Order: structure tokens, then C-alpha cells, then sequence
């Protein structure tokens, strides 16, 4: 009556929720804190409604409209506070750069290898865009009508079994972990930190678990586009709070829109 | 040790053989980017020309995605003018012609 499976992949449990499979790119903005949130929120809305509502929730809205509570926009921010904002002010829809999907698609260009310049470039120094409470032209519902709200937000304890339970019952979560330089060149298998300097904390989306070659892992989506790592995802050692991956997990339940 | 920053992009520094030159550049590796020598290494292209040590200084806080600064400590090993060419890039992607670059020339007698 509480028997967790040895592996679980949210993409398989909820196969009619395409956002679960979807990898975003934060570009050259320190907005992973926002991406981890809106990604897991998108997933949970679809899960909550048995795929009747499947929406890409706007990173742009959160990045630009949260203000003090959430930190400093493109210069970094706070996951727990992102989910609190969703409960209070809600978030509109918005897809990928130049997608024309949703109310407020992300306005910052992706940074995967690109050639012959049919796109604005990635730069170290970028402003946080302004909080514009208007939907993109062509998108029909007004800004206010397009808002999706949280019922609650909460921390998940630093406990492997509690995080697995949480994902199994309620859907993907946001977490954070310490990035070391060996992480940048991750391509496959289970990531374990073995060399390289500390590079700071990073927010991500945890969407499942398993065991590979006898090594327990968490299945995690990154926000550095699909060209990074294992098609944008990675696996990281599970059960030892590795790099703090189990220590700062947050989530929340959506309010029913359907 | 000079404290060469972006404001000094393109400078020629006169230095002694053996002297340490300190470069500091803004960097935010939580976006996937960091500074590399051609071909995605932090190592000197040519050890007999100059050696390099590097260290990244993250903000020491829960402000996730705040940018920090990368320090490169370059020691000139031989006489001549030596280009230190760095590029800001995601290392799996490669650079492109739009990539942000930093260069300083180190001149030793």
C-alpha cells in the first residue's frame, strides 16, 4: 500500500502530457530558478487534469513579474519563492523562443550551436526583460484570463523516499544542486561529481528515478537545450544527497482550471 | 599582478618573464557558459610561451544563477609578445563568430 517501484519515469506514467518530455533553454540568463518551476508546474497541471489541460507555463512571466520575492530576474533567483508566486499571482502560458506559443513565449534566444546568423546572439551580459502584462499578438485569451494558479507550495524533506513518493503521487518537482565543472561535459550514464571546481547552485526539474548498471539515480531535466547532455536530460546519483540534489526540493499542487 | 578586466580588452601589457598577470572576467557557468582557450580548454595553448592557472568564484549564496567571476593567473615564460585569447562559450557547442572574446597581449623582453 506504499510500495514504490524500482524505477519510475514521469514521461511514461503520463504519456499524454508532452511538456514532461520538453527541454527548454534558459539562454544566457541566470533564470534556471524560474525554468525548474514552470517546467514542473506545466507537468503537474497536465497530470492534475488527466491530460485535459496541457499548457506550457511561461518562464517569461515568472522571470519578469515576480520581482523582489523571487530574487533578481536574469541575475538569479529563488525556487521556493517562484512556487509561492504561482499560488499568489498565477502564471500565464508561454512557449520557447520564437515559438508563438502561448501568452508570453520566452524572449531570450537559445544558445545551441547556430550558423549564418538568422538569430540574435547569446551574450554574457543581458538585461531582465520588463514585466509586460499583455499577451503576444495572435494569442486570443487576455493576460488575466490566461493565468494558472497554485493551490499550495511546500518543501519536500531531504529524504530519498519522500521525494520518490512526492514524484510518484503528484508529479515532477523542482530541486537544486551544486554544479561542479565536470558536470558541463556530462553526456550519458549516472553523473557523480569526481573532479572540477565548484560553480554554484543550479535549479533543475526531477521527474523520476531508476537504477543503471547497479547505480541508483534521479532522472533530471536541465534547461540548457536538447543538445546538452543526454538530449537535455541527465541522471545523477540518488540516495546520498549527492551535490545536495535531495536537500532543496520544492513543489505545489495546481488549482483546478480544466 | 595587474587585475586585467574586460575594460582592458585588447591591451598590450609590458611584463617581465616570470611575472604573474591576473585576469578577471565575469562568468555564469549555471547558464552553461565559461571562458576557454581555443578548443575548450583552460590550459595554455603553449606552455613554453606562458602558463595558466584558473579559478571560478561563485557567489556564495542561494541566489541561484547569479554570475560570479573567473580568474586566470597567467605567468609569462619567454621573451616576446604573447596573445592570451579567451572565448566565452558553452563547451559542447563550440564558439561562433558572434562569441564574446577577450584578448590581451603580454610583452616580455
Amino acid at each position: 500500500d506504499l510500495k514504490l517501484p524500482a524505477s519510475f519515469d514521469a514521461r511514461e506514467q503520463w504519456p499524454q502530457c508532452p511538456t514532461i518530455k520538453e527541454i527548454r533553454d534558459q539562454g544566457s540568463c541566470g533564470s534556471a530558478w524560474a525554468f525548474g518551476a514552470v517546467e514542473a508546474i506545466s507537468d503537474r497541471i497536465c497530470i492534475h487534469t488527466n491530460a485535459h489541460v496541457s499548457v506550457e507555463v511561461s518562464a517569461e512571466d515568472l522571470l519578469t513579474c515576480c520581482g523582489s520575492m523571487c530574487g533578481d530576474g536574469c541575475n538569479g533567483g529563488y525556487p521556493a519563492e517562484a512556487w509561492n508566486f504561482w499560488t499568489r499571482k498565477g502564471l500565464v502560458s508561454g512557449g520557447l523562443y520564437e515559438s508563438h506559443v502561448g501568452c508570453r513565449p520566452y524572449s531570450i534566444p537559445p544558445c545551441e550551436a547556430h550558423v549564418n546568423g538568422a538569430r540574435p546572439p547569446c551574450t554574457g551580459e543581458g538585461d531582465t526583460p520588463k514585466c509586460s502584462k499583455i499577451c503576444e499578438p495572435g494569442y486570443s485569451p487576455t493576460y488575466k484570463q490566461d493565468k494558472h494558479y497554485g493551490y499550495n507550495s511546500y518543501s519536500v524533506s531531504n529524504s530519498e523516499k519522500d521525494i520518490m513518493a512526492e514524484i510518484y503521487k503528484n508529479g515532477p518537482v523542482e530541486g537544486a544542486f551544486s554544479v561542479y565543472s565536470d558536470f558541463l561535459l556530462y553526456k550519458s550514464g549516472v553523473y557523480q561529481h569526481v573532479t572540477g571546481e565548484m560553480m554554484g547552485g543550479h535549479a533543475i526539474r526531477i521527474l523520476g528515478w531508476g537504477v543503471e548498471n547497479g547505480t541508483p539515480y534521479w532522472l533530471v531535466a536541465n534547461s540548457w537545450n536538447t543538445d546538452w547532455g543526454d538530449n537535455g536530460f541527465f541522471k545523477i546519483l540518488r540516495g546520498q544527497d549527492h551535490c545536495g540534489i535531495e536537500s532543496e526540493v520544492v513543489a505545489g499542487i495546481p488549482r483546478t482550471d480544466q | 599582478s595587474h587585475k586585467v578586466t574586460k575594460a582592458h580588452n585588447g591591451a598590450t601589457l609590458t611584463v617581465a618573464v616570470g611575472e604573474l598577470v591576473e585576469i578577471q572576467l565575469p562568468s555564469n557557468p549555471t547558464t552553461g557558459f565559461a571562458w576557454y582557450f581555443e578548443g575548450g580548454t583552460k590550459e595554455s595553448p603553449n606552455e613554453s610561451m606562458f602558463t595558466v592557472e584558473n579559478k571560478y568564484f561563485p557567489p556564495d549564496s542561494k541566489l541561484l544563477g547569479a554570475g560570479g567571476t573567473e580568474h586566470f593567473h597567467v605567468t609569462v615564460k619567454a621573451a616576446g609578445t604573447h596573445a592570451v585569447n579567451l572565448t566565452y562559450m558553452r563547451p559542447w557547442t563550440g564558439p561562433s563568430h558572434d562569441s564574446e572574446r577577450f584578448t590581451v597581449y603580454l610583452k616580455a623582453n
